[PDB]
């Protein structure tokens, strides 16, 4: 018995990450084994760590946490440095509009766990961690139980299936800080401290948990490892376009008829996501904007871009928040400002002060109480959150809002007039 | 004179023993305490500190930082209402209006009986089911007041 | 999305239960249904034992709406006294002349029915359920299919529904022209892929049914009540209308009234009130000559003050009211009824097979003025000798209405002789 | 010889896979066949029986029993006219007259172009909207000839 979870709609054209998680329920180990679960692990333990790294490299799998760093190269970087090494699954998923990782956690834990074990073995880590946000309590208990199940079927513990490889997966809980999704702050939290990002360099692959080589990979990244081993890198790359191959999860919300998670190839266009898959818009209103989480803002001019990692592609995490023609852009921007205000950890002064002032001033604008100086101030702080910032939050806390200013001037101008 | 009752002390020790190093169990311990009491007593921190082999101010620093923890208001049931972008578009204010109609409180407030506290939170990662709320660990999409009233009748 | 054209049958309720949404002539999809507290009775049901649900439905006093008035909870009790697997079947064959009450649940408020099916199936330990819907309701069929998909998406169907450990799949089957397939044993024969031939009873479906296993067949309207029993509790439900015939009843009114359509009323309403207070009186303010209770009973203008309940002096049947006014030829009407039974006898039993044909063929001769004196005496005799050796109720009732027109309108028949 | 075009065969196989037992899918398969061909081709029955793992006489008997199925006349649109009591009381005869005037056929007949067949049927369960008729899956109240002509103009 687990806490109540809303039944998010899930749909797939590729039937990989959502083969089971398209069904809104906990798939336990037996049902997992039935479809050939844990056989990729078995195959992996009969391979060298170097070869697994090679396959993940050649698959062109890239991180799904937002920074988009090649996974195999990441792993290769860590194994250049003496052990012991640690593997961390990043399940903090707290950016507005993003709910894709949780459906893997809640419906198909063993897809995740199988990935962690292969990955850990690939980098020689005997200690792995899932860091899951505190507001995902059902995910927490589902993971713990699925870990117990894996242990009893002999997939975890010492000398896993006679291989000589030992592994324990510990499940840690967050407690309300979006910044703890930043990998260095994640590691700080795991070491029992506040979620304060560390200055880079050094980089975790060199110096992370207890100063030791540490690979942090997103849940959805890890969800792909089973498949790369199972089908081989060459069959894997045949999925979608040669350039950006592989399955990808798109959490679609806002003013669409069918909000939910969609598993699609990355040659899909943003327009297709909205109109082909998510049923179009509510009331068939015209799309005004798409928020790529709390990162970017695309106009209705920019729908025909691919959902990939090309220069001109959507990028980000595939998070699609749809706003239609009656949605007030300033109102929406304020909500973004508020998020950043609540999530700056405050160690960098321009970020600390910017996030605060951007929200406070924008709220005055919104309420029609801004002075002429408040307006110029707002403009100014929005351009000056980033300086001296030691992590990406401060780099992007102004980004989306700046884009709305540049793409919807007429609607802002009305607030100024 | 503040001492954790045995059942709680036991559960805390489980967490402290779970990770390789004791200090890694601080957030699990703090979730436990808040679950047990309905808030984090200030008196709990010193003894927690001793079990973790950490100084008190470290522990206090941690409580101040992490938004899920509350040292001020006891509540049986925390109603976490999402106030972020997608829930806002889809009707956070209708959810709150309906909560006020039923419980008689606004965000920040605790019922007189101390049974329900409304906690405004950032995106809960269920945006397709906006507007989203939790009641302790349970999570739900808000549909309407009558639907909400029935859900809340489940918590006694 | 897009469904076949359905006439917009008028609906009106004084109780606002079965016809709460279905008073509005359109499809009510899951979101609207949830907004009105949809599927919350399912949630409460799954937190009770099956035994309690059976108990509540028993104490509700709910009696079958399909025509035989068998107490619904008792029917469930009998089934669950036999070992599983068990099956649940929603009878949506509704093919009796004058009866169109079930279609408006199906087409307008499908989730009310689906909710009821799930609770009922859980009550009897059935993991497989069917809706058997007549082939001449294509819109209903596509609406039900779509609604089931919506239910799966929100996790009300499939495996381990809402963490309860209860499994359910609902399959939708279509009839293909045959009124007899509404008789429960013949329905079951059809579901097995055979002709609709009723089986000899005993044994009864609750003991030996689909594939010889215990089977509960319930009528659409019956199942539409289950939501209200669990939601309100059996005591409050029992308080609707007269205590001996409690709960909402649907009443399809057709023929010579101002407001033909389906009325949701309590069962202490009189036939007179149905016609004049609710259905707007008669066309042209003509005098009522008769009311056909579908193709089952014929009531004179002297019989309008009876209750629309299941008492011995009440209306009975399915509450189907077809109003005939002073200029309607009763013999012409009797012919249409004889023709119905002619077309619908399955033929297994000789007196039914031959009697249904002869009653219609001879009465056609009477109507057309071409009957010999022997034809008159024949018709009288065949009318009294359809029932002998009958396996099912069709042969028992094929002459009933017609006999009543001969007793209650002798002067009109004498004109034909 | 006779085989199902794959387009039809696929739909057939879906129905067969839909129920737990293949033979349950017989009525759905037959509806599908009558939709594809505008009737049930006699030749079509042996290969259906194969797919259902049923004897041919079984499926023949089934086709004979159920009145919606037609093995004799190909029609693009089946005009199902209710001939039972209520529709009779409220004007079935006027509907068929209007049908004859417009199309030039009576019940049981097909138009020369194969386009329309009048099929007299029992109560269609819409008696309040009598007199009732269907054009394939679409269902309507008959009001008048002119109104009828406009409905039929929609079937090309
Ligand atoms: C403010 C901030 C929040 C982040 N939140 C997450 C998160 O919730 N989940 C995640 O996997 N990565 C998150 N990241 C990215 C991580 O720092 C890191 O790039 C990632 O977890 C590595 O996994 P990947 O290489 O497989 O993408 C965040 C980064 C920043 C700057
Ligand atoms: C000839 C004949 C036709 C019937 N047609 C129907 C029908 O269309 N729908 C129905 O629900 N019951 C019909 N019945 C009654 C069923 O056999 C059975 O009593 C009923 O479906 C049980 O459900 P209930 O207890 O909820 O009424 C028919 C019975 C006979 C004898
Ligand atoms: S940029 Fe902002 S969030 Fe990142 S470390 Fe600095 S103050 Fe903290
Ligand atoms: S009574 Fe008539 S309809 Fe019923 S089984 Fe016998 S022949 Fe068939
Ligand atoms: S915006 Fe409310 S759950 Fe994401
Ligand atoms: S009598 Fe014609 S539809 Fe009922
Ligand atoms: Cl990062
Ligand atoms: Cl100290
Ligand atoms: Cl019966
Ligand atoms: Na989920
Ligand atoms: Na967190
Ligand atoms: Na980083
Ligand atoms: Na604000
Ligand atoms: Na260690
Ligand atoms: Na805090
Ligand atoms: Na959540
Ligand atoms: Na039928
Ligand atoms: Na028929
Ligand atoms: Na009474
Ligand atoms: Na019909």
């Amino acid at each position: 018995s687990y806490p109540a979870i809303p039944r998010i709609y899930a749909e797939t054209t590729l039937n990989m990450l959502l083969k089971r998680a398209k069904k809104p329920r906990v798939h336990s180990i037996d049902e997992y084994l039935k479809d050939g679960g844990y056989q990729a692990l078995e195959k992996a333990l009969n391979m060298s760590p170097e070869e697994i790294i090679d396959w993940v490299d050649k698959s062109t799998l890239r991180g799904r946490g937002g920074a988009g760093f090649p996974t195999g190269k990441k792993w290769k970087f860590a194994v250049q440095n003496p052990g012991p090494r640690y593997f961390i699954c990043n399940a903090d998923e707290s950016e507005p509009g993003t709910f894709k990782d949780r459906i893997i956690i809640e419906r198909d834990p063993h897809l995740l766990i199988e990935g962690i074990i292969i990955s850990s073995y690939a980098i020689g880590a005997n200690e792995a961690y899932i860091y899951i946000r505190g507001e995902y309590p059902a995910g927490y208990y589902i993971l713990r139980d699925a870990i117990e199940e894996a242990k009893k079927k002999g997939f975890l513990g010492k000398n896993i299936l006679g291989s000589g490889f030992d592994l324990e997966i510990y499940v840690a809980r967050g407690a309300g800080a979006y910044i703890c999704g930043e990998e260095t702050a994640l590691i700080e939290s795991l070491e029992g401290k506040r979620g304060h990002p560390r200055l880079k360099p050094p980089y975790p692959v060199q110096k992370g948990l207890w100063g030791k080589p540490t690979v942090v990979n997103n849940v959805e990244t890890i969800a792909n490892v089973r498949f790369i081993i199972s089908m081989g890198w060459e069959e894997y790359r045949y999925i979608g376009p040669s350039d950006y191959a592989g399955p990808k999860l798109f959490p679609v919300s806002g003013k669409v008829k069918k909000p939910g998670v969609y598993e699609l190839p990355m040659n899909t266009t943003l327009r297709e996501v909205i109109f082909k898959y998510a049923g179009g818009t509510l009331g068939n209103k015209k799309v005004k904007a798409v928020f790529s989480g709390a990162l970017d803002c695309f106009s209705s001019e920019e729908l025909d871009i691919p959902m990939d990692y090309s220069p001109l592609g959507f990028g980000g995490t595939g998070t699609v928040i749809v706003l239609t023609e009656e949605d007030d852009i300033v109102e929406a921007a304020l909500k973004i400002a508020e998020f950043y205000e609540h999530e700056t950890c405050g160690q960098c002064t321009p970020c600390r002060v910017g996030c605060y002032e951007q929200a406070n001033l924008l709220e005055k604008i919104y309420k029609g109480e801004a002075t002429e100086q408040d307006w110029e101030g707002f403009d100014f702080v929005n351009r000056n959150i980033q300086p001296t910032s030691i992590c990406g939050l401060g780099a992007v806390a102004g980004r989306l809002i700046r884009q709305t200013l540049e793409k919807f001037p007429e609607e802002w101008e009305k607030y100024r007039k | 004179e503040f001492e954790f009752p045995e059942e709680l002390k036991t559960k805390l020790q489980e967490h402290i023993n779970y990770f390789p190093k004791k200090r890694q169990a601080i957030l699990l311990c703090l979730h436990e305490i808040q679950n047990y009491y309905g808030y984090i007593p200030p008196e709990s921190l010193k003894p927690l500190a001793d079990m973790l082999e950490l100084p008190l101010n470290h522990v206090e620093g941690v409580v101040a930082f992490y938004d899920m923890f509350d040292r001020e208001d006891k509540a049986k049931y925390r109603i976490r209402v999402c106030v972020s972008i997608v829930c806002h578009l889809m009707g956070t204010n209708k959810l709150l209006k309906a909560l006020e109609n039923i419980l008689g409180i606004k965000p920040g407030e605790v019922t007189p009986d101390g049974k329900f506290k409304i906690v405004p939170v950032q995106c809960l990662g269920a945006c397709s089911e906006a507007p989203v709320f939790m009641v302790n660990d349970d999570e739900y999409k808000f549909e309407s007041e009558v639907q909400l009233n029935e859900i809340l009748s489940r918590y006694t």
